[PDB]
């Protein structure tokens, strides 16, 4: 499955229910150290709605079990993310994803 | 023999004037009389700051 | 790695960090909002001094809290730990400073800083002469008597001065004191007492070195005492008398004496003090024993050395008055311009001021300046030093004369006439042979630069004229000559680089004076080599010294643990390395293993016990421990422990082979010796990077071969480093695998912009304050296999 | 294989003028204890 482990807690009570979108700031990078993407850098929140199929499981998991304002961090196995078959010039086969998550806003 | 004077000259002719003092260092190539050369006719930001002759002088010396 | 603690969250406002170190049984705690944190480092290196410090970038405001007036405890140390406060030593005083800059904000312009001077902990441990076993000559047993009782007298005028009378028992409050008497009627304990001191002075002098002996045999019966009135009259109808001394003029090796005489004396007693468990502490506590005072001579106050100096000096008067006589590597820093503003033609000036007098040099260089060469001591530079007034190229001539601080010095070249002049506030420099120009008859070559020189503790500032107004002595000096200032109608600032002091593998160069690397081909029973060998071993100019060499490419460990036949050596995942060590190369002189790429220790004196080390503990709450793991740099053996015993040195002639061995796939890394197993090992964590490195001392010509072999059912070297080759059990050596050597310094780029910090003293309840705001980014290039940025 | 490249920030350090070690036969405490209290911080002024 997906380990969440808290950089900085948040409020506790609020959770991403179903037909809700949420507003995330992500920056994920391989096992090995290497950063492949942040939403940062392009300067524009991550928008998705729970439910639909939109992301990979890991990401969706993860953001599931996070309140509001929650900063945290995430863990993807193979199985989970691209399986044996990667993202074409960007993840290698058989890759660990690591995440690091803050929840801004719902719908 | 002392020229330790010579800036003081110098100081005298705006840079402008620069184009000038060649000039005429060749004419005193030439042998010409001092009459006849007289008759034949950033640097500036800090010249303009405080409130010829020389070239016969340096044609002499360049010997 | 992650800890527990009770609320984890990364550090944010409100919250209070308490730090314990316990120098006993190295370790290091920590505590959160008074909650302890279940993790500690232990068993680290205790050479050199500790120092609290914190780390941050931009957008930050924290404040030190040290105890007493510097900001009060928000909880209560443990029973044992002393406040930091209690640590200034008594010539300093409180501030907050960066940790080894090598540049500073001034009134005119940015100022240059060369290396500081620190202590070490050595400093701290008081070595007296230890002349017990000394003993007084007879010859000087009457002047032993003669100096105490003078030394009484004079001990009593003093208190006398200053209201003590005699009482047969001491009272401090209506200063009585029993010693107001004559010498010869003192206890006999405390007469003897007097002498036995008066005697240790005369012993000390001698352990000193000094000649003490009998000049004048007439000087004894002309002495006079001093006649006091009778205001300095006891009792008891005793009257102090001390010697008229006024004549007396000790001669500089006398002064010299007297200062030596003071420290050791305080050194001794400081080391017996020493002995019975004192310490330091800028605050007194008796009952604590930790005295104001307790640290060697060389760090007390200025009035404290008076005070004990100022009785020697008086016994030091009255023994003459009886007639006797008595009788690179970070030391420099070099900044230069950069490559792209040589100069080939022109004539050009700029301006150097010192801020400090001492030693510091400036001049010209060319672009291929090497950094670990002292400025001027070749002939790709031309430099005036002015500490000494002195020319450097190619060596040493004198010139000009001394500066002071505040002085300035123009530099001006000239590559129409091809002439170098020196200028000191306006005033043009000149050798004894009245020569106007410091050099001449120069080629052109690829140009010239400004460069700059440093030593310990200096700071000066470069004037590039960047602004005309800024100059001072330009229009005295130059402007009608021609010259320009050298940064002249530019839109930036000249960009500067810097000798940086740290050490780096590089590349073995093809043209070495000393050293030369082969590379040798397999043959039908030896596999590929590089080998190393010593050019001048035997000639006049011969370098010896320690080697630290490693190879070009790492190997790597998964990210997690868990003759031949094929069906073993295709799934084996096991790695071995050789290294031979000729006969005549003394084994005991040969260390072998693998580094880290972060290894930096350039040390002439190494041993297996300098290697750096730490062990992370974690625990739980009721005090059990889940994991202890060992951090270090270096895994290497030691080849004194292979050699036969009772062996009678290099008399033998006989080959030494080292193998080494590792398991990707579970970390483990061992070492076998001409075939025999060894005891030692080791156990590394997931995702590591090791390079093959050795570490030599050459004692031959022949010093030590690299060798990529194979062994039964294991893969070679190159299977590993090389992603083609993972299923090859050949052994290659391909080109990109070479051996580097280590190198002391190097060449640096300066930023443009540096992070503005600002420090006060928040208050006396408050502590001290640091804040940061205004953020800094920079573009940084990676390089992947040495794990550098 | 290829150099990579990237955007990163600038950090400093900041230390008082106490030293502490420990050698044979020195004048010198063993243990010793500090504070540090934290006032403002911004969690993101960059992307970093």
């Amino acid at each position: 499955g997906v380990e969440i482990e808290t950089i900085s807690p948040g409020d506790g009570r609020t959770f991403p229910k179903k037909g809700q979108t949420c507003v995330v700031h992500y920056t994920g990078m391989l096992q090995n150290g290497k950063k492949f993407d942040s939403s940062r850098d392009r300067n524009k929140p991550f928008k998705f709605r729970i439910g639909k199929q939109e992301v990979i499981k890991g990401f969706e998991e993860g953001a599931a079990q996070m309140s509001l304002g929650q900063r945290a961090k995430l863990t993807c196995t193979p199985d989970v993310a691209y399986g044996a078959t990667g993202h074409p010039g960007v993840i290698p086969p058989n890759a660990t994803l690591i995440f690091d998550v803050e929840l801004l806003n719902l719908e | 023999t002392l020229k330790k004077m010579l800036p003081i000259g110098l100081n005298m002719c705006a840079p402008t004037d620069q184009e000038l003092i060649t000039l005429a260092k060749t004419r005193y190539a030439l042998k010409d009389t001092d009459e006849e050369v007289r008759e034949f006719l950033w640097q500036m930001a800090l010249y303009r700051g405080l409130p010829q002759e020389v070239s016969a002088v340096l044609y002499h010396l360049e010997q | 790695r992650l800890v527990t603690s009770p609320g984890q969250h990364l550090l944010a406002p409100e919250d209070v960090v308490s730090c314990c170190l316990d120098l006993s049984v190295p370790s290091i705690s920590f505590r959160i909002n008074g909650c302890p944190v279940q993790g500690v480092f232990e068993a680290f290196n205790l050479n050199g001094l500790f120092f609290p410090v914190v780390s941050f970038s931009a957008g930050v405001k924290v404040r030190f809290l040290l105890g007493g007036r510097h900001g009060e405890f928000k909880f209560l140390p443990p029973p044992g730990y002393a406040p930091c406060h209690e640590a200034v030593l008594p010539r300093e005083r409180l501030r907050l400073e960066p940790i080894k800059e090598y540049r500073r904000e001034g009134p005119r312009g940015p100022h240059l800083v060369g290396p500081s001077r620190c202590l070490s902990h050595t400093d701290f441990v008081p070595c007296p002469v230890d002349t017990v076993q000394i003993v007084l000559p007879p010859h000087l047993e009457r002047i032993r008597e003669k100096l105490a009782e003078n030394i009484h007298e004079l001990w009593a005028l003093t208190r006398i001065e200053q209201g003590w009378t005699y009482g047969p028992v001491r009272d401090d409050n209506k200063r009585l004191h029993p010693c107001l008497v004559d010498f010869h009627s003192l206890p006999e304990p405390e007469r003897n007492y007097n002498l036995q001191m008066s005697g240790e002075t005369l012993k000390t002098l001698l352990a000193l070195g000094c000649h003490v002996g009998m000049a004048d045999e007439k000087a004894e019966d002309n002495l006079r005492k001093t006649k006091l009135p009778k205001t300095y009259m006891m009792s008891n109808g005793y009257k102090p008398a001390p010697l008229d001394l006024s004549h007396v003029r000790l001669t500089p090796a006398q002064t010299t004496l007297v200062d030596r005489l003071a420290e050791n004396g305080h050194n001794v007693w400081a080391r017996d003090r020493v002995a019975q468990g004192w310490s330091y502490s800028a605050v007194q506590d008796i009952p604590a024993r930790r005295n104001p005072r307790l640290v060697p001579y060389r760090l007390l106050d200025e009035a404290t050395k008076r005070s004990n100096r100022d009785s020697l000096c008086q016994a030091v008067r009255t023994l003459l008055g009886y007639g006797y006589n008595i009788e690179r590597w970070d030391r420099v820093r070099i900044f230069r311009a950069e490559k792209s503003y040589a100069v080939q033609s022109g004539r050009w000036y700029f301006e150097f001021e010192a801020v400090t007098t001492g030693e510091m040099r400036v001049g010209w260089a060319r672009p291929e300046l090497r950094p670990d060469v002292e400025l001027g001591a070749d002939e790709l530079a031309y430099v005036f030093n002015g500490h000494r007034g002195q020319r450097w190229h190619l060596g040493s001539e004198l010139f000009g004369r001394p500066w002071q601080s505040g002085d300035v010095v123009g530099c001006m070249i000239d590559l129409t006439e091809n002439t170098i002049i020196f200028t000191l506030n306006g005033e043009v420099l000149m050798s004894d042979s009245g020569s106007e120009t410091a050099f001449r008859d120069i080629e052109v070559g690829d140009g010239f630069l400004p460069v700059c020189s440093l030593g310990p503790g200096q700071v000066g500032h470069l004037n590039l004229g960047q602004d005309v107004s800024s100059l001072r002595f330009f229009a005295i000096c130059g402007l009608q000559e021609g010259f320009e200032p050298f940064a002249i109608n530019m839109q930036r600032p000249v960009t500067t680089w810097f000798s940086k002091s740290l050490p780096q593998f590089e590349a073995v160069p093809l043209e070495h004076p000393h050293y030369e690397v082969s590379r040798v081909d397999g043959t039908v029973d030896t596999p590929p080599c590089l080998r190393l060998t010593h050019r001048t071993w035997g000639s006049q100019n011969s370098l010896v010294e320690m080697l630290f060499l490693r190879l070009s490419l790492p190997v790597q460990f998964h990210q997690h643990f868990r003759r031949d036949d094929p069906d073993i050596i295709l799934n084996t995942t096991t790695y071995y390395y050789s290294v031979r060590v000729f006969a005549g190369q003394e084994p005991s002189c040969v260390w072998v293993g693998w580094v880290t790429p972060d290894y930096h220790q350039h040390d002439m004196n190494f041993d297996l016990t300098k290697v750096r080390a730490v062990t992370v503990t974690m625990g739980d709450e009721q005090g059990n421990i889940h994991s202890s793991l060992k951090c270090s740099n270096c895994y290497m053996v030691w080849g004194g422990d292979f050699v036969s015993p009772g062996q009678q040195g290099r008399i033998s002639h006989t080959d030494l082979v080292i193998g080494c061995l590792v398991d990707l796939a579970t970390g483990l890394m061992t070492f076998t010796a001409n075939g025999k197993e060894s005891n030692t090992f080791f156990q590394v964590e997931p995702n590591t990077k090791l390079f093959p490195a050795v570490f030599v001392l050459p004692t031959h010509q022949n010093v030590i071969q690299f060798e990529l072999g194979k062994q039964k059912n294991i893969m070679p070297l190159s299977a590993a480093m090389f992603l083609s080759e993972r299923k090859n059990p050949a052994p290659q050596c391909p080109p990109r695998l070479e051996m580097q050597m280590l190198m002391p310094v190097s060449w640096s780029r300066m930023p443009n912009h540096f992070l503005r910090v600002e420090t006060r003293r928040a208050g006396e309840r408050l502590g001290w304050a640091v804040q940061c705001q205004e953020p800094l980014t920079m573009m940084a290039l990676h390089i992947p296999e040495e794990n550098r940025c | 294989l290829l150099l990579q490249t990237n955007l990163i920030n600038y950090v400093t350090s900041i230390r008082p003028n106490i030293f502490v070690g420990r050698a044979e036969g020195t004048t010198q405490y063993s243990k010793w204890y500090f504070e540090v209290m934290v006032d403002e911080v911004v969690p993101f002024l960059t992307a970093q």
